[PDB]
């Protein structure tokens, strides 16, 4: 989906000297809603392999697919390609990189966050349009994972403070508008991660040589037809147009 | 470019550019001049302070309000305050950004007229529009019915909207506000020892009107209550000491409102005009304006407001009605966050006055279908 | 004394919202009764008129 | 191939695929205008609401029914109401579908050429035929002779059958119907303190008059038993509450079927009417059309009518002939039932009218021969 780009730079002398990798266009419409059909990123269905125990007893993590709601929307698994030994490839491939262990554990957990970010659920109030959560377990074991506090969450997440002028003012949140920003958040979240994860591998890659002219690869999807289009499709056929 | 979103209002002046989720600048409407002489040599002070300024001399100025309910009275003050809005609060240069101007309904002509008049000749803004506070309200609030409350400190109205269609001969204009109940919650605290008179006071009597008043219930109830027991009264901290305590004083001052009798007017309360309002609508849209009473304005932010709103409208509709009475906590703001949603729509851009149309029509192009 | 009132509100405030989503539910239940009583009073209401109809007839 | 069986009537357009045992879509005939100026911005209202949306919307639109009595009055809402039926409501592009249509009989000859032509050329549907509305209704009786009473909401007609064969010179044609019932019961609840004037608020009328209205057996009893007691009263909830009360009007309003002089027209009631049709036809008939009178349309489904003409009739008819009255659950439907039946006829098929027909012969063809 992400519209990778390798820029290759040469030395002044015309000869190679390093590379600079960068990505655009990734689609964050792909995390939340997915067609009938359709699967998730491979990320998640790979963090399912039952061939780690370690990871799922220390985040927590239900092993059946069909409880999380983020991911069961969509077709659940496929044939495409067998998970458990392409996550170990990816595995050892961090390991013989450049940072350590605890890099790649900060990055597991955060991608179980993300997985419960579905189980929030929200009612409505005694006597108000106003909405409060009903159910804490969940938003107790993220904010655990997180590092935060779980009260202060869910008053952030249904109260978000204001700056309107020079003072703070609360404002108020329904049923919509809150699912809206958790959806929100965990996109966001995910797109840093991603940056994040290119701007470390940019960095060790790096060398010392001088960057002279460089020579760009630029890769991009195609022009996909389908009988179903909807708005992910759009932004794509729009971008090949341009 | 980007559009600028302007709001006079009354007592206080609130501006941001259009898109944002809340007006940068928020400052009390005051010009001031100093009323003494002065004697050291060599200061130079000025001859006018103007906008949040004056309050820190509030000491030894003058305080004047340029608009008393709505309508501008001292249009030279007006020019000052839209000054040092566009450029000591927000900095930029209204050459190249449109603005939305706010303006209460019922409101004469020439009002409009002059205000769209300075806009283009004084600061030369390449296109401007003047809408009304409720539709704002009703913008901001989610909506697209409902009848609508906008109390603020000059005047206090309700809009029936149903279906984005307005009812304008259902439309109740009350001047009944902040600074009426300001100037009552001075009048009825020197019959405890208290005196405030000069305009410098008028600020210290409505930060206590702010701070600790609030609307009872029950009006006989609670007299009878704070008759015996002492358990309502709180003490307030003057900018120089002697602490003075209010005890019945704090839920008299905003009864006004639902009971104007207070200070003399013969008009009904809040609570019965809106009630009159709706009678005054069609007959079929009278269940969803029941369940979707707005509230907006500062002065509908006393707490315990909507409950004995709500009771009395209760009271007064058939008992086979849910009433019910939205009250978000960003009543003050309200108004300008419909702005901004208003401004940052795209269909809107052709709706502007732009300065062609007004050079060929003259000011009054105003009051032409571009309302 | 100010840490004492705030914990007496807390439980308060817990015990009356218990209280009160308790006759939510309850004033729920007995309005959807009001609605099957009515519609039967009003059903044998128009059955015995028509019944008395043809009984005249 | 299928076929389109529309049954315009006034006040309510009920269509459906010809074979169907009921119409698929009926939804009253009504086209609403916005009559305020509408505030909110980039909504994007229609300036026409058509079909059974505009009941949604009675508070903001005014009403203009296009048929007054049988015929139409305003072609553009006529062409509006057959394109909504033809593409929302059913769904189904007329392009490859014949279409069935009724009208009552004695109307302009004007009318019947402009549906023709309207039909042929905006929808361009391959044939299309018109039949009188009684006539269906005797197909879906299961009958073959007697006489049938269509009384719906613009006009009431009798048309007496006799072994298929119709006897036009005895036709009766009265306009008393629905929509002046409803209006007498406007005018006669202004008594009662009850106002009703909005073009809204009459659909509210026409609520109470089919849910509480009903015919009385003896008028004088009835009047005497309301008079002095008060078991007759029942109470109707309002869309905005104030439940009301009605008594006497309850079974005023339908008398004037029988009593046409309350709303000041000289002509005979409506059993008058049928009893003199039955004697205007032959002496060899009159028999079997007294024994298979056949009641239809949406104004005979009050309770207790079938009982009180029949009780009319026998006192006028001679005591030694049987007098039966036929009268269906399915009354208001019966139109469309038995076009239905008729356009499932195999020797049908060859009585349409062929586009090819039409443009070779001009309008004029429906009223020549090839019927
Ligand atoms: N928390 C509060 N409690 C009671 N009154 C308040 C509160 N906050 C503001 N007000 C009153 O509201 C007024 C400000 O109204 P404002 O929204 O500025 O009106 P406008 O929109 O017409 O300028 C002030 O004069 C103040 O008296
Ligand atoms: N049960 C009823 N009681 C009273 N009025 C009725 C009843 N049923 C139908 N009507 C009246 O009949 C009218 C509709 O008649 P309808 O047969 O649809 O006329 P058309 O065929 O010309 O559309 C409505 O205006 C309605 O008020
Ligand atoms: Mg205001
Ligand atoms: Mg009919």
């Amino acid at each position: 989906r992400f519209g990778k780009f390798i820029r290759i730079h040469f030395g002044a002398t015309g000869k190679l000297a390093s590379a600079d990798i960068e990505t655009y266009l990734l689609e964050k419409s792909r995390v939340i809603f997915q067609l009938k059909a359709e699967r998730d990123y491979h990320i998640f269905y790979q963090i399912l392999s039952n061939k780690k125990p370690e990871l799922l007893d220390m985040l927590l993590i239900t092993n059946n697919p069909y409880d999380y709601a983020f991911i069961s929307q969509g077709e659940t698994t496929v044939a495409s390609i067998d998970d458990a030994e392409e996550l170990m490839a990816t595995d050892n491939a961090f390991d013989v990189l450049g940072f350590t262990s605890e890099e790649k554990n900060s990055m597991y957990k955060l991608t179980g966050a993300i997985m419960h970010f579905g189980n929030m659920k929200f009612k409505l109030k005694q006597r108000e349009e106003q909405a409060e959560p009903d159910g804490t377990e969940e938003a107790d074991k993220s904010a655990y994972l997180m590092g935060l506090n779980s009260a202060d969450l869910l008053k952030g997440l249904c109260h978000p403070r204001v700056k309107v002028g020079n003072e703070y003012v609360t404002k108020g949140q329904n049923v919509q508008q809150v699912i809206y920003a958790t959806g929100a958040l965990a996109k966001a979240v995910y797109e840093r991660m991603f940056n994040w994860m290119v701007t470390r591998i940019n960095a060790t890659l790096e060398t010392k040589q001088p960057r002279q002219y460089f020579i760009g690869v630029l890769d991009i999807a195609g022009f996909e037809i389908f009988d179903f289009n909807s708005f992910e499709q759009l932004c794509i056929n729009f971008t090949n147009e341009k | 470019t980007t559009a600028l979103v302007c709001d006079n209002g009354s007592g206080l002046v609130k501006a941001g550019f259009a898109g944002d989720d809340a007006p940068r600048a928020v400052f009390p409407s005051i010009v001031g001049r100093p009323r003494h002489q002065g004697v050291m040599v060599g200061m130079g002070q000025k001859d006018s302070y103007v906008g949040d300024e004056a309050q820190s001399k509030r000491g030894i100025l003058t305080l004047k309000y340029p608009i008393e309910h709505g309508i501008i009275t001292n249009w030279d003050d007006m020019e000052k305050i839209w000054h040092h809005t566009f450029y000591n609060e927000l900095r930029v240069a209204p050459e190249e950004h449109p603005t939305l101007l706010t303006e209460a309904p019922l409101n004469p002509k020439a009002n409009r007229e002059k205000m769209t008049q300075i806009m283009f000749e004084t600061f030369n803004v390449p296109a401007m529009y003047v809408a009304i506070q409720a539709v704002l309200s009703l913008y901001a609030s989610g909506r697209t019915t409902g009848i609508v409350l906008d109390s603020g400190d000059g005047v206090t109205h309700n809009v029936p909207i149903y279906e984005g269609y307005a009812l304008p001969h259902a439309i109740m204009r009350l001047d009944l506000a902040g600074r009426d109940l300001t100037d009552y919650l001075m009048k009825i605290l020197t019959e405890r020892g208290y005196s405030f008179v000069t305009t410098a006071e008028r600020e210290i009597v409505r930060d206590i009107k702010e701070k600790l008043c609030y609307v009872a219930l029950d009006f006989e109830n609670e007299m009878a209550t704070a008759a015996s027991s002492s358990s309502l009264e709180k003490s307030y901290e003057l900018p120089d000491g002697q602490v003075i305590t209010i005890g019945n004083e704090r839920f008299r001052c905003p009864e006004t409102l639902f009971q104007p009798s207070f200070i003399g007017m013969e008009s009904a309360g809040i609570h019965e005009t809106t009630y009159n309002s709706i009678m005054k609508c069609d007959i079929d849209i009278r269940k969803d304006l029941y369940a979707n009473n707005v509230l907006s304005g500062g002065t509908t932010m006393y707490p315990g407001i909507a409950d004995r709103m709500q009771k009395e409208i209760t009271a007064l509709a058939p008992s086979t009605m849910k009433i019910k009475i939205i009250a978000p906590p960003e009543r003050k703001y309200s108004v300008w966050i419909g702005g901004s949603i208003l401004a940052s729509l795209s269909t809107f851009q052709q709706m502007w006055i732009s300065k062609q149309e007004y050079d060929e029509a003259g000011p009054s192009i105003v009051h032409r279908k571009c309302f | 004394e100010a840490e004492k009132a705030a914990d007496e509100s807390e439980r308060g405030m817990k015990v009356i919202e218990s209280r009160a989503q308790k006759d939510e539910e309850k004033m729920e239940i007995q309005e959807i009764q009001l609605k099957e009583a009515k519609h039967i009073a009003e059903d044998a209401d128009r059955k015995y008129e028509e019944v008395a109809r043809k009984l005249v007839i």
